[PDB]
């Protein structure tokens, strides 16, 4: 019925211009504010401004005010959120919702409408496509053994990690990958498994890095 | 920043015991209290943690659905409600105050324990 | 602190009158219990009438009459809720807008909420961390929001209990930044209950004139009002009911910027009228005589000159600049305003 | 608008509980609050608006109170699908801050986490950096303290942790802290050793090795 459509994921590099886009169907476009909000990774939500499509009148939360436009067209029934430079800060997730025309009036305030845009990922980096170096986490000299691969400097995201072409799956923690100071992602897989395995059972990590084309498998042995 | 434990005795399998522990020298409604216990030739293992009023109670599986610990914050004391009592639960009892406000386990001041003995 | 505990004791008197007088069709707040609440608003901005140096606005919001910072350290505010053992914010603490049917809960509930900061929803007019905001977004909207909540809440008042003439007006430092064509808009083309004519005579009347006339005129000022530095122009007649609801003062600095007659009228007088002081000249009009007393006291000013439009001559009519003391008779437009009487009135100077 | 405090940030639970979460602020919202539900990946989604009138379609199990200055959302029975982060929001504004959230968690039995330590390989020092990996598995509940000694000097500052979420059978945690150092500096010292602290441990535990040995 009612419908907030954003759009794709965006991979970007600071200094770049970005336009993203917020569709509403299903109820009065030029009647309700668009308002965007966005979530830092791990991060709770913070407002950007808002704007009124009948006119454009726009307001903007003054941490963003100068650095963001807000826009509308109203043929396609569309809210924009533009930056003419990005920053490495503004990799978030951002969201767009609506709300009633007099979002208050003489007796009180109204509260932002349900349902919310699904979300539009911005991610910044000064990185490129690159696949990943696939570093083996070699088991302990010293009944349960861990190991695992480390996936270093690969960017953007998503890494899928399997072993053994997908015969293991049992113990096995994926770890989220973490971006690091560089712009490039990076993540440990980790499995246990019988230490008396160790010298008759390989390991192999499979390491799929689909931007990039890339796969990579790691045996990860004790080390001699 | 004192801490001693009392409360333990000798009962029979499926008998009772509350341990306390009274805290002195320093407040403790700030900290996770945590009951820890260790048998002979065994290590010292986890029992349950009362953290601050509010936080919740935590146990280990090897107690759950027998005991239960709380705390008095106006008394300076916390609980170790001991029921259905086993012989492998013959054990040397210690409280332990979570120096952490943030609950990660910094287990600096310890009682030296109190005795509990289950014997048919 | 400059605290005028007089206003205080008049105050409470009055709600003690009125606390169980029943609002019938014509009701109204009569010219003696007007200018009391007219005092208690003006001494209430006087107690503390200017922000400290270091917790101001940067937008020039008035932020000592808006913030619980400031209004919680007002002796005045402080005197007025603990008066009598604090009896009267006791009564106050059982009200809100959907309950009142009694003349003194009315006078109550709106004037606390006024000299306490309060929007009857309960929240402050404006946070103590807002203060120093820039962010004209939600500070004037803030204002906008309060200054809209006590007139409508009054006209909801007047709608459920059908009461034609109950006013009390929304003070001039409420209207900071506030554009009152839209408040009037707003309010009444939202609820055609409000245009019956039988129902808040007064408030349409306070809101239509300001719909019309905006705070600031520019060149096309006649009169400017100034009170603990709040300022307000005037090009037309300014009625009784426009100084009473904003909470100006015949005594105030007034300033002329044209050579036009006004007359400013300033008491009742013992035939039956009324009397006023004639001026002239540019430059400040100044109110020398005594101040009179609630009972007699009168703010109203009728302007002449030959350039006013013919559809707003009429707010300086005699029976329509000066609020009728008989509830039934007062007049709040051009359909009912009448100019008799002026025999019973006379030239002070 | 006005600073929130939403408590607890971690609220652990059980299907069946009643369980209530709180947002206070300093001076009075009146009832212009709103409770959200976030899910991972997810948008937010309204339950409470108005302080107490629930949103078309939310199930009677939620509830909310306010009185201007605090303000509790109680869910009376948590059902599977509740475990999730929870938000209030200030709304008599033209944007509307949010609390700061709570996350409720599935409760369980605590287990101490297993610590593994991980060397850098041969071939990542070929490339002029040393990662090094420390591994906290399957541990409850999630608050954990590990650090990182090199030669028994505490480290800050050159490492990073990764948590999984609450592992969809067992309801446990792992974490990873991986140790970073150029080649030149990791070859400056001997000793590497992560430390871990956890309320299901009595004393910290130490995984440790020399660099290069076997």
């Amino acid at each position: 019925e009612v419908q907030l459509v954003q759009s794709g994921a965006e991979v970007k590099k600071p200094g770049e211009s970005l336009k993203i886009s917020c569709k509403g169907s299903g109820y009065s476009f030029t009647t309700h504010w668009i308002g965007w909000v966005r979530q830092m990774p791990g991060e709770g939500l913070e407002w950007l401004g808002i704007i009124y499509p009948g006119d454009s009148e726009t307001k903007y939360s003054p941490s963003f005010q100068g650095q963001v436009t807000i826009s509308v067209d109203k043929s396609i029934n569309t809210a924009y959120l533009h930056w003419s430079s990005l920053k490495a800060s503004d990799t978030a997730m951002y969201f767009c919702a609506r709300r009633p025309k007099n979002y208050y009036d003489a007796s009180g305030y109204y509260n932002w409408l349900d349902p919310w845009g699904q979300g539009t990922l911005v991610t910044v980096s000064s990185a490129s496509t690159k696949g990943p170096s696939v570093f083996p986490l070699a088991p302990s000299s010293k009944g349960t053994a861990a190991l695992g691969c480390l996936v270093k400097d690969y960017f953007p995201e998503p890494v899928t990690v399997s072993w053994n072409s997908g015969a293991l799956t049992s113990g096995v923690h994926t770890f989220p990958a973490v971006l690091q100071s560089s712009g490039l992602y990076s993540l440990s897989s980790v499995v246990t498994v019988p230490s008396s395995s160790l010298g008759t059972q390989t390991y192999i990590c499979n390491v799929n890095h689909k931007p990039s084309n890339t796969k990579v498998d790691k045996k990860v042995e004790p080390k001699s | 920043v004192q801490l001693q434990e009392s409360g333990g005795g000798l009962v029979q399998p499926g008998g009772s015991l509350r341990l306390s522990c009274a805290a002195s020298g320093r407040t403790i409604s700030r900290y996770a209290m945590s009951w820890f216990r260790q048998a002979p030739g065994k290590e010292r293992e986890f029992v349950a943690v009362a953290r601050r009023s509010g936080d919740g109670a935590f146990y280990a599986d090897s107690v759950q659905g027998r005991f239960t610990v709380s705390r008095d914050d106006a008394k300076n004391t916390v609980y170790l409600q001991m029921n259905s009592l086993k012989p492998e639960d013959t054990a040397v009892y210690y409280c332990a105050i979570d120096s952490d406000t943030f609950y990660s386990g910094s287990y600096d001041y310890w009682g030296q324990g109190t005795q509990v003995t289950v014997s048919s | 602190q400059d605290v005028n505990v007089a206003s205080i004791t008049a105050f409470k008197s009055m709600i003690d009158e009125t606390w169980d007088k029943k609002i019938e069709a014509n009701t109204c707040i009569s010219r003696k219990h007007r200018n009391i609440i007219h005092e208690v608003i003006r001494d209430f901005m006087k107690a503390y009438p200017k922000m400290d140096e270091n917790k101001k606005s940067p937008l020039g919001a008035p932020m000592q009459w808006l913030t619980q910072y400031y209004i919680l350290k007002n002796e005045y505010h402080k005197t007025m809720l603990a008066y009598d053992n604090g009896s009267l914010n006791t009564k106050f603490k059982t009200l809100n807008i959907y309950m009142i049917t009694n003349v003194g809960q009315y006078i109550l509930y709106i004037v606390f909420c006024i000299i306490s900061g309060k929007n009857h929803d309960g929240t402050p007019y404006i946070y103590d961390s807002e203060i120093t905001s820039n962010d004209k977004n939600f500070i004037n909207e803030r204002i906008k929001y309060a200054c809209k909540q006590i007139l409508h809440g009054q006209l909801t008042i007047a709608l459920r209990i059908r009461n034609k003439f109950m006013f009390i007006g929304s003070p001039m430092y409420l209207w900071f930044n506030v554009n009152g064509s839209q408040v009037y808009h707003d309010i009444y083309d939202r609820n055609a209950g409000f245009h019956n004519k039988e129902i808040g005579r007064l408030l349409y009347a306070f809101m239509y004139y300001l719909s019309i006339s905006g705070r600031f005129l520019n060149d096309f000022a006649l009169l400017k009002f100034t009170y603990l530095g709040e300022s307000w122009t005037f090009s037309l007649s300014v009625p009784e009911y426009i100084l009473y609801g904003l909470g100006y003062s015949v005594f105030d600095t007034i300033e002329k910027f044209s050579n036009d007659a006004i007359l400013v009228y300033i008491r009742t007088n013992n035939r039956n009228g009324y009397d006023y002081v004639e001026f002239n000249k540019k430059g400040i009009a100044k109110v020398t005589e005594d101040k009179p007393d609630n009972d007699k006291r009168i703010h109203a000013i009728r302007l002449i000159n030959d350039s006013t439009d013919v559809q707003h001559i009429h707010f300086g009519f005699r029976n329509m600049v000066i609020i009728d003391n008989e509830c039934a008779n007062i007049q709040s437009s051009a359909e009912n305003a009448t100019d008799t009487g002026h025999h019973q009135d006379s030239k002070i100077n | 608008e006005i600073q929130m405090t939403q408590s607890p940030s971690t609220l652990s639970a059980s299907v069946g509980d009643r369980v209530t979460i709180t947002c206070r602020a300093s001076q009075s919202l009146s009832t212009w609050l709103a409770w959200y539900q976030q899910k991972p990946g997810k948008a937010p989604k309204l339950l409470i608006y108005k302080a107490s009138i629930l949103e078309s379609g939310v199930p009677s199990r939620f509830s909310a109170s306010g009185s201007g200055t605090e303000f509790t959302l109680t869910i009376s029975g948590l059902q599977p699908d509740d475990f999730a982060t929870y938000y209030c929001q200030q709304y008599n504004s033209y944007l509307g801050a949010f609390g700061q959230g709570t996350k409720v968690e599935i409760k369980r039995t605590v287990a101490a986490p297993s610590v593994f330590i991980f060397p850098p390989s041969d071939e990542q020092l070929k490339s002029g950096t040393a990662s090094v990996v420390c591994l906290l598995n399957n541990f409850y509940p999630r608050e954990a303290k590990v650090q990182w000694k090199v030669d028994n000097a505490l480290q800050s500052g050159n490492s990073q942790e990764s948590v999984t979420e609450q592992d969809s059978k067992d309801s446990t945690y792992s974490l990873s802290s991986t140790l970073t150092l150029s080649k030149a500096d990791y070859e400056k010292h001997k000793v590497y050793a992560c430390e871990v602290t956890h309320q299901g441990l009595s004393s910290p535990v130490t995984k440790s090795f020399n660099r290069g040995e076997c």
